[PDB]
């Protein structure tokens, strides 16, 4: 009907202005920070996608978790994800992030950052490269554009 | 006369009575003081300019900047008394009673 | 007094530069000669009307007409 | 009369903007924040720098109110006593500002 | 209604007079007075004084009502009957004053008001190639030397004053 | 028929901060090796769109505001002394024409701060409330060298008015007489509006920290309409055009490339030097800016005088 | 002539001087990445 | 390469040009086809009410010449 | 005390702006110029004490240019009888007071 058409293309277009203006917040924790500098270089330029280099954490959308999280670092990590508003993302980047890496079977360290906030795109590699990273960020807008909130609410 | 000179007068009595009862802090005071100082600024000058008393236009002016200068210096006497007793309170204003 | 100023131009030149410019703002119009013509160009212009004198017979020098000759002349301030 | 018209004009367009972006998401359900400055509860400590700029502002602004006549002051047929006022005003605008700044006035924030 | 635009700005300025005067908090006061301040300038600038009213957009708004608001921000940590109860008798004293004007066209509390639009008070002239408030303040330079000379003195020794008394020493 | 001319005022104000803000992306990367926004649109025309978009479906903070009464009134005296400060602009013709039309922008101007100081006394933090006395206390102390040098550049004028001043540099643009105060005027300018090199607040908590995405972007746009404002009024005052009273689209047009270079000069200079200290911009201004503009001051009351070149009350 | 109501009235101070009556202190969080206290006096 | 950034600029120009161009062709249409009288001082002012008055038709742009004299 | 140092000293401090009738700049003159006039002439070398008295006459005049009192009295009361008159209809307005003149010049 005409609801249903009219409720998908606001769907599309609300997708489309989120997914298209991914404002990022960096951990800057190790070595996967570095690479996330690197692809934030003039070679990959992260901007040219509407995704902005260091946004603030009261304004940003995604937050990328690039590096080691360690046990003395995990409840600054939950507190700054909640201070996040909605609509949020996370990121995972890099084996430290992903699972616990190198370091996995040591006493303090996190065995994955999805033991204290939900990921969305989990990033492999130690430390995955700028390509690698750009991948995992325009999945994550794949991921926002095929949404289906509207429809969902209609549907209710 | 006029009108608007009876709103000011009353502007003026309302400031004038806001000043003489002070309530809690010494800030509030100062207000009323200023609020009293616009209300003669808007009076004086209504009443040159209605008149054309050419010569006398100059003189809001050298009101505005004296009384500004009084509220520069009771605006230093209250950061003198705040860092004296961490507030500007009017009741801790009574070591001179003995 | 005459490496005085070299150091403090030197080390300070805003502030050389500062006093240099007050010192000829201040003695400069005293010794310009076009200071009476400022006077006499503020002073020639008709802000408001000039009101005619009854003629009790004794005015050689004030005219009976704009293009008389007799009258203050701004030629000065047409050529200056 | 046009002006005041401009004025509600941009009033009532600033304050429909700030409506909109304020209770537009209002109207979604997103969630319920519990959310349990790098100093606690420390009290906000009294600088008598801040204050100081703050007066000498004022000071220096009043003279400025003095000031602003100029270019009327400028057509006078008393061309001397004119400039001779304006360039003692503007002395002691200097002055005030030397004696501020000879008596560390101006220090730490300079 | 439109004649009576200066009238109804006064009665805008005594009516933020009462509400600043009740004393809520000493921002919610400064609130108050930069308002009736706006609706004064508003007054001067409807009777033909733009550069006065100017003067007290640029200097008491702009200029000290910031240090009066600054000051106040530097005090009084942030987060009742009295005030709201001298708020509504204000606006009834007011009011009742309003009513009094309006109903009768003549008043008298300690001098007689007349309740007439004040359009009449107007002069019928024209001032030819110049304002007479911008000479009249221009004037100050050639005539006002000795109010230079005051004026220029006290506001040094103003800044020598609050030098001296904020040291401590 | 006047609320066409306001409209079509304001309308493009809006306009151009949107597109401000995509050339101001687009021109820093392209000086930074790299490329701006290209993806969203034919070479990013679309981003402003889909970021105004994004930032109006954004949660909301929800602070615990002290008063909601002046977090509410900041958003609202930033926007409207943002779009009031454009009415007495010659483009040639101004739409309000004032007499006292400079003055009136100086008011504005100094009435602009109380948004940074009611959005700093709004928000419970106390670093925000220090941040936002400091940035108040940075605004002022360059409105005092404003002053002066509006005032002195104003000798050469003869009056207030906006409408003169073209009239003025008929011959000569009015930087060849004043380029000091052309230099100073810039500076204090560009640490006016707060812009690299002085914006501190974002240099290591701003006045608007607990502000909502959507306020943020308001406050966000009415800097960015301050910045386009301050470069139209220096152009005005300096770089004065040629007007044909027959064809004002000559003036329209060399007053808005003159404008738009000027502001591209503003993003040229935030993205070539590091920020300053806050000691270290207050002895500029009181140390180095105050005693020349006040020299040069005396210099241009005391010039035209000793030169007979008087202009005209009129 | 003491009475009731004065009778909390302390003579003043020989040298007519009264008493008088720290610093800031800021949590620098983890918001590489480093902690700090930073005791500050202005 | 760097000529991109001119589509921007060219939008920005637009939407600058535009608000002076709307301005000016409101004046001269709204005045007659002329420019909006200037009445900064009140002599002008008293000019545009006589011009207004001697108009014949309430509208101070409709200025009448040497056909209105005997 | 009032010492007298201009009058002593030939200097002049604040008489130039003492009176509203003196020397104004442009030649502008006020509201009052010559009920002023007329007052100053009176009250000059007589004291305060035989001038308030003997011409107050011209101060009556000064003070009703200076606040306007009786006219402002005399337009209410015209304006009130029209309103009567206007409200019970016995009186029909003149064309030139509603608009409909074509003013001379
Ligand atoms: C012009 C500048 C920009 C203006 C704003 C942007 C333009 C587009 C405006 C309409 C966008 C769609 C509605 C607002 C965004 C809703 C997003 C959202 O969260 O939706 C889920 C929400 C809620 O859906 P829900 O019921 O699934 O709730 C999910 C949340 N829980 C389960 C936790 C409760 O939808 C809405 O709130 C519906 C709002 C109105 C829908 C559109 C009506 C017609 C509009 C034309
Ligand atoms: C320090 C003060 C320096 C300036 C002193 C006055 C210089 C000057 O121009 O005087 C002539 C001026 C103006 O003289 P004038 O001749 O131009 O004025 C003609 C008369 N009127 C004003 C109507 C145009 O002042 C005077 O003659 C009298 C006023 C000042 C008297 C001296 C005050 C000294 C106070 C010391 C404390
Ligand atoms: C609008 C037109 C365009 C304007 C220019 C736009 C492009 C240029 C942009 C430049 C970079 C901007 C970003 C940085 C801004 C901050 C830095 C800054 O501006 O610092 C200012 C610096 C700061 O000085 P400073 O801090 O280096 O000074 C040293 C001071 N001590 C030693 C105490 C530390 O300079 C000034 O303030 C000077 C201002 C201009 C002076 C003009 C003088 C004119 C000549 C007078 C006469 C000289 C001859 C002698 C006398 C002769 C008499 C006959
Ligand atoms: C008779 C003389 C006074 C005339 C004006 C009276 C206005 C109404 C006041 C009623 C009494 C209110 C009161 O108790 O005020 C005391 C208060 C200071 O006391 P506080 O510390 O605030 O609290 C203790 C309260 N007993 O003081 C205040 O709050 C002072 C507030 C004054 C506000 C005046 C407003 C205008 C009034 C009409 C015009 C005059
Ligand atoms: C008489 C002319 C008109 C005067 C009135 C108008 C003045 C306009 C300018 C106003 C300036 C106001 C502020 C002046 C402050 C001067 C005092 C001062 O700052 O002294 C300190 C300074 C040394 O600096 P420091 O102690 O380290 O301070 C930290 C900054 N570095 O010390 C210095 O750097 C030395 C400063 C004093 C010596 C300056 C000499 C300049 C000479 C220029 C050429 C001559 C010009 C003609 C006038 C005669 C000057 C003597
Ligand atoms: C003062 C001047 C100010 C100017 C401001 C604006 C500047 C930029 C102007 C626009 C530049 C070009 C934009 C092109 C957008 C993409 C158009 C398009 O082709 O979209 C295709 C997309 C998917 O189409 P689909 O049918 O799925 O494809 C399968 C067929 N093989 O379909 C869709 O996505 C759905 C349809 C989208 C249509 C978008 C059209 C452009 C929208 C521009 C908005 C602003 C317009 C100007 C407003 C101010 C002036 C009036
Ligand atoms: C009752 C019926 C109407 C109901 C309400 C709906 C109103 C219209 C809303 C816009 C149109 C709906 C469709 C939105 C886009 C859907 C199609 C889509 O996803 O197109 C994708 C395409 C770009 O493809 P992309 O995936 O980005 O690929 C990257 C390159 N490899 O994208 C493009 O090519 C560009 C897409 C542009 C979308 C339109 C332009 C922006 C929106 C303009 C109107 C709203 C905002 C107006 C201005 C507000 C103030 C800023
Ligand atoms: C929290 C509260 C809300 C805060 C946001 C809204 C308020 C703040 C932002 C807007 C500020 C507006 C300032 C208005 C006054 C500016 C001065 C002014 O009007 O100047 C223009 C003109 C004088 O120039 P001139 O050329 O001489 O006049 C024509 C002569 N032929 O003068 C004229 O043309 C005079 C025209 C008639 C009189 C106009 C009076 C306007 C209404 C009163 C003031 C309104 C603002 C009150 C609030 C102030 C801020 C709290
Ligand atoms: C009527 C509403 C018009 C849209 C609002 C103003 C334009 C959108 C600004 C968004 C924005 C952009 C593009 C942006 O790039 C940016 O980074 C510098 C911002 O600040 C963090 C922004 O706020
Ligand atoms: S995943 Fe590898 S590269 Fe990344 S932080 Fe861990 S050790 Fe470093």
């Amino acid at each position: 009907s005409r609801g249903e058409y009219v409720v998908a293309k606001l769907d599309d277009l609300i997708n489309w202005a989120r997914r298209s203006s991914l404002w990022p917040m960096t951990f800057g924790l190790a070595c996967c920070a570095v690479e996330m500098m690197h692809m934030a270089a003039p070679r990959y330029d992260m901007d040219r996608f509407g995704v902005v280099f260091r946004a603030s954490p009261r304004q940003s959308d995604v937050m990328i978790v690039a590096g080691t999280l360690t046990n003395k670092m995990a409840p600054a990590l939950r507190k700054v994800y909640d201070q996040m508003p909605e609509p949020r993302y996370v990121v995972s980047m890099g084996s430290c992030a992903n699972g616990g890496g190198y370091y996995h079977y040591s006493y303090s360290v996190v065995r994955g950052c999805d033991r204290i906030v939900p990921v969305d795109i989990y990033v492999p590699g130690c430390p995955p490269t700028a390509e690698a990273l750009l991948y995992g960020i325009l999945q994550l807008q794949k991921k926002i554009k095929r949404e289906k909130r509207l429809r969902i609410w209609y549907r209710r | 006369m006029s009108l608007v000179y009876m709103n000011i007068m009353m502007a003026f009595t309302v400031s004038l009575t806001g000043l003489l009862m002070y309530r809690s802090h010494l800030m509030s005071s100062l207000l009323c003081l200023e609020g009293m100082m616009l209300s003669l600024f808007i009076l004086a000058t209504l009443m040159i300019l209605n008149s054309h008393f050419t010569l006398a236009s100059m003189m809001p002016i050298i009101l505005l900047v004296f009384a500004a200068c009084e509220a520069a210096l009771g605006l230093s006497l209250l950061v003198m008394v705040s860092n004296t007793y961490g507030t500007d309170y009017v009741q801790n204003l009574n070591l001179l009673q003995c | 007094v005459a490496a005085f100023l070299k150091n403090v131009w030197a080390k300070e030149p805003v502030l050389v530069a500062s006093f240099a410019i007050a010192g000829l703002a201040v003695i400069l119009p005293t010794l310009s000669p076009y200071t009476k013509y400022s006077l006499m160009i503020n002073r020639a212009t008709p802000y408001n009307y000039p009101v005619p004198l009854r003629d009790d017979g004794n005015m050689p020098d004030v005219p009976s007409h704009p293009q008389d000759p007799q009258g203050p002349s701004l030629e000065w301030l047409k050529r200056l | 009369m046009n002006l005041m018209i401009t004025l509600l004009t941009n009033f009532t367009l600033a304050t429909l903007l700030v409506t909109i972006a304020f209770w537009l998401p209002q109207l979604n359900v997103y969630s319920e924040k519990t959310s349990p400055d790098p100093m606690g509860s420390a009290r906000l400590p009294f600088s008598m720098k801040f204050f100081l700029v703050a007066i000498t502002f004022l000071l220096f602004d009043l003279e400025i109110a003095l000031l602003l006549p100029l270019p009327w002051a400028s057509q006078t047929t008393n061309l001397n006593t004119m400039l001779t006022m304006a360039l003692l005003l503007i002395f002691l605008l200097a002055v005030s500002l030397a004696y501020e700044w000879t008596q560390k006035g101006l220090e730490w924030t300079e | 209604m439109m004649t009576y635009i200066v009238f109804i700005l006064s009665i805008i300025f005594v009516m933020g007079f009462v509400g600043f005067s009740s004393k809520p908090s000493p921002i919610y006061g400064g609130l108050g007075l930069i308002v009736s301040g706006g609706v004064g300038c508003g007054i001067v600038l409807n009777f033909g004084g733009s550069f006065l009213g100017l003067m007290v957009f640029l200097i008491y708004l702009g200029g000290m009502m910031v240090v009066f608001g600054y000051t106040t921000a530097m005090a009084t940590e942030q987060y009742n009957k009295v005030v709201l109860g001298t708020f509504i008798t204000g606006l009834l004293m007011e009011f009742l004053m309003v009513y009094y004007v309006l109903k009768d066209k003549e008043v008298e509390i300690v001098f007689k008001f007349n309740g007439m639009g004040d359009w009449v008070i107007y002069d019928t002239g024209d001032s030819g190639f110049f304002s007479e408030e911008a000479m009249g303040i221009a004037a100050l330079y050639s005539y006002g030397t000795w109010l230079v000379i005051v004026t220029g003195w006290s506001l040094l020794i103003g800044v020598v004053v609050i030098m001296e008394i904020t040291r401590g020493n | 028929m006047f609320m066409i001319n306001v409209l079509t005022l304001i309308i493009p104000i809006l306009l151009a901060v949107a597109f401000l803000t995509l050339v101001e992306r687009k021109v820093l990367g392209y000086m930074q090796f790299r490329k701006g926004p290209n993806v969203v649109g034919p070479y990013g025309l679309l981003q402003p769109i889909a970021d105004a978009i994004k930032l109006f479906i954004k949660e909301p903070l929800r602070p615990a505001t002290s008063s909601i009464s002046m977090f509410i009134l900041a958003p609202i005296l930033a926007l409207t002394l943002a779009l009031t400060m454009w009415i007495p602009l010659p483009m040639p013709y101004p739409l309000i024409n004032m007499n006292l039309g400079v003055l009136f922008m100086l008011a504005m101007s100094s009435l602009a701060v109380y948004s940074i100081l009611w959005s700093g006394w709004a928000s419970n933090s106390k670093y925000a409330l220090i941040g936002a006395l400091r940035a108040v206390a940075q605004t002022i102390s360059y409105e005092v060298t404003l002053a002066i040098i509006l005032l002195s550049v104003l000798l050469m004028n003869g009056s207030f008015t906006l409408s003169t001043l073209i009239i003025t540099q008929e011959q000569v643009w009015l930087i060849f007489p004043a380029w000091p105060l052309a230099m100073m005027w810039f500076i204090s300018t560009l640490a006016e509006t707060n812009r690299a090199p002085f914006d501190l607040t974002e240099g290591e908590s701003g006045f608007n920290v607990e502000y909502a995405a959507g306020p943020f972007a308001l406050f966000f746009m009415a800097e960015y309409a301050n910045i386009i404002m301050m470069n139209i009024f220096t152009t005005t005052l300096f770089l004065g055009a040629f007007h044909n009273p027959y064809m004002p689209e000559l003036y329209t047009i060399n007053f808005t490339i003159k404008s738009l270079l000027l502001s591209i000069t503003f993003l040229w200079i935030r993205a070539s030097y590091p920020r300053f200290r806050y000691d270290q911009l207050m002895h500029l201004l009181w140390k180095n800016f105050l005693p020349l503009t006040l020299a040069l001051c005396m210099w241009h009351v005391s010039l035209p005088i000793l030169l007979s070149s008087i202009p005209p009350q009129t | 002539y003491p009475t009731k109501e004065t009778a909390h009235w302390k003579p003043p101070p020989w040298n007519d001087v009264d008493p008088p009556k720290s610093n800031l202190t800021l949590n620098f969080g983890p918001q590489g990445v480093l902690r700090l206290v930073m005791e500050l006096s202005g | 390469m760097w000529f991109e950034v001119l589509p921007g600029i060219a939008v920005m120009g637009v939407c600058l040009f535009i608000p002076g161009m709307a301005t000016a062709r409101i004046h001269r249409f709204s005045n007659g086809g002329r420019e909006k009288r200037v009445a900064h001082y009140s002599y002008q002012w008293y000019l545009m009410e006589r011009d207004r008055r001697v108009s014949g038709v309430n509208r101070y742009y409709v200025s009448k010449g040497l056909e209105n004299i005997d | 005390p009032f010492f007298d140092v201009q009058k002593k000293l030939g200097v002049d401090l604040d008489h130039w702006m003492t009176i509203q009738s003196a020397e104004q700049p442009h030649r502008i003159p006020a509201r009052c110029h010559a009920f002023e006039k007329e007052w100053i002439e009176c009250a000059h070398g007589i004291g305060s004490i035989r001038a308030e008295k003997e011409c107050k006459i011209e101060f009556e005049d000064f003070r009703e240019c200076l606040l306007r009192q009786k006219t402002m009295k005399r337009l209410n009361a015209i304006k009130r009888q029209r309103d009567k008159l206007i409200k019970e209809g016995k009186y029909t307005p003149p064309p030139h007071h509603s608009g409909q003149e074509d003013l001379r010049p």
